[PDB]
């Protein structure tokens, strides 16, 4: 019958405390239990808090749940926030049905900068037989997520048949990939291909050649 | 040893049947009720079905039109979600769960369900080669998600970076990489193990200089 | 006081409040003695206090289960308390 409301995203500094809100629409917040789930990007949700405020032995002590009766809301307080808290936090309750929150997406500032490490591979000799060529460009171990990628044919701007990936979070650092699709004949033609990547000023590049 | 393993998901055409499984282990099955929850990009977590422990009653979500039916088989410690009259909205990641009175204490790994008229596409797999050295496997033009890459049947977990796919012309493409010494590569031959579950194809590719 | 034991008030700086009893909690037992009415509770507290029992388990109920988890089996509500000293006129700290 009811629904829950969460901030779409939040940010905080390393060492700071943060309060993630979960406001109920209708009914009494305390009459039906409220639970809390963490979920890292591309992981299964895990229990942070259950039965309002009770924490399952395993979750760090710095986490804690509460019930603000004045606002008819539930809250999740994270003391001394760490970098490992970089995850989504959904709130949950029930009555006649079962309800989840919008999805609070916590970010952790005070994370040291890292320029990207690039890896590039030529088209496979298997692929080249089929009159096709896919130049691979792997961008690993960098922060923050903000990047811009471009391809070159003899240092010449080419964004014809380019496919870049959204920078997703694997470790504490972000990773990304990008592909340039050509024909086999086009791969031979120009004898210099480059994968230029911009990241907060610094521009790292690597090249492939037939 | 609490585990919840999903299966039976992949690709299906709009308005058709698909049955999801969720095998449980390492706890009294008949003591606790089971559930299902899906997660799209937009909607996020959204409860679907829930069965009781005794299996006396079944409950469903408001975003299902009594289309799905949840059952359980205590004999095999498994519970099922039959789905009929599917739509493109139902395209999501389907997690199964275990109840504990007032919450979901444990979740499964989740299985991808995609509703589309576009037929399954097995990936073309290609090898990538240039103290340490980096190798890779290209997984080209497949649908739908996901695919999983291991190295030497998951022998090498060291420095394995699997990169998310790109979408162009309704076909997915990703690359997974591994970083090991040259002493290893030249002596012990390296192989990637691509697996596209929707198509059921598992492919091995030997990495050659 | 012959109604079901449904907690209303929680007395400040008391045993009940310190061990963390909330309004709405329905005490069903103490150590053990079956608690149905307030009379049964009062009686039990006195018995236990004069028996010399300093600590015991207080069983209660809080909230209804979520759907599809009606028949679920879990610990009832194991909550260990200090028994009020009736000689010193000490209260637990609950009232409807």
């Amino acid at each position: 019958q009811f629904v829950l409301t969460q901030p779409n995203s939040v940010s905080t500094n390393l060492g700071s405390t943060v309060k993630l809100s979960c406001k109920r629409s209708t009914g009494n917040i305390g009459s039906n239990y409220v639970n809390w789930y963490q979920q890292h990007e591309g992981r299964s949700p895990t229990t942070m808090i259950y039965r309002d405020d009770k924490r399952p032995d395993g979750v760090p002590d710095r986490f804690s749940g509460s019930i603000d009766r004045s606002s008819n809301s539930a809250l999740l307080t994270i003391n001394n926030v760490q970098t490992e808290d970089e995850a989504d936090y959904f709130c949950h309750s029930y009555s006649s049905g079962i309800v989840f929150g919008g999805g609070t997406k916590l970010t952790v500032l005070g994370q040291p900068k890292s320029t990207p490490t690039l890896t590039v591979f030529p088209p496979s000799t298997e692929e080249l037989q089929g009159n096709k060529a896919t130049l691979v460009c792997l961008i690993s171990d960098f922060y923050p997520s903000d990047v811009e990628v471009a391809w070159k044919a003899n240092g010449a701007p080419i964004s014809q048949g380019v496919d870049t990936a959204n920078p997703t979070k694997q470790g504490n650092k972000y990773i990304a990939s990008s592909f340039l699709r050509l024909t086999a004949e086009q791969w031979r033609s120009r004898n210099s291909f480059t994968c230029q990547v911009t990241h907060e000023g610094n521009t790292v590049e690597k090249s492939l050649s037939p | 040893e609490v585990q919840l393993v999903e299966s039976g998901g992949g690709l299906v055409q709009p308005g058709r049947s698909l049955k999801l499984s969720c095998a449980a282990s390492g706890f009294t099955f008949s003591n606790y009720g089971m559930a299902w929850v899906r997660q799209t990009p937009t909607k996020g977590l959204e409860w679907i079905a829930s069965i009781s422990a005794g299996g006396d009653k079944t409950y469903y979500g408001d975003s299902v039109k009594g289309r799905f039916s949840i059952s359980r088989d205590n004999a095999k410690t498994t519970h099922y979600l039959q789905m009929d009259s599917l739509r493109s909205e139902d395209t999501a990641t389907y997690y199964c769960a275990k109840t504990s009175r007032v919450y979901f204490d444990y979740w499964g790994q989740g299985v991808m369900v995609t509703v589309s008229s576009a037929e399954t596409t097995a990936p073309s797999v290609y090898p990538l080669a240039p103290s340490m050295v980096t190798l890779g496997c290209l997984v080209k033009g497949y649908f739908p998600e996901p695919v999983t890459v291991t190295w030497n049947s998951g022998a090498l977990s060291s420095g394995v970076h699997t990169f998310p796919a790109v979408l162009q012309s309704g076909l997915y493409t990703l690359t997974s990489s591994v970083t090991v010494p040259s002493s290893t590569w030249s002596s012990q031959a390296v192989t990637c193990n691509v697996a596209h579950p929707a198509s059921s194809t598992k492919v091995d590719k030997k990495i050659v200089p | 006081l012959k109604e079901p034991v449904v907690v209303g008030y929680v007395q400040r700086d008391s045993i009940a409040q310190k061990i963390g009893i909330k309004p709405g909690d329905k005490i069903i037992k103490i150590n053990g003695y079956e608690v149905r009415t307030w009379e049964d509770l009062r009686d039990a507290l006195i018995r236990l206090s004069l028996d010399g029992v300093k600590e015991t388990t207080l069983f209660l109920e809080r909230g209804v289960a979520m759907p599809g988890a009606e028949d679920d089996v879990v610990e009832v509500l194991h909550l260990t308390i200090k028994v009020p000293n009736v000689q010193k006129g000490e209260e637990l700290g609950i009232a409807p």
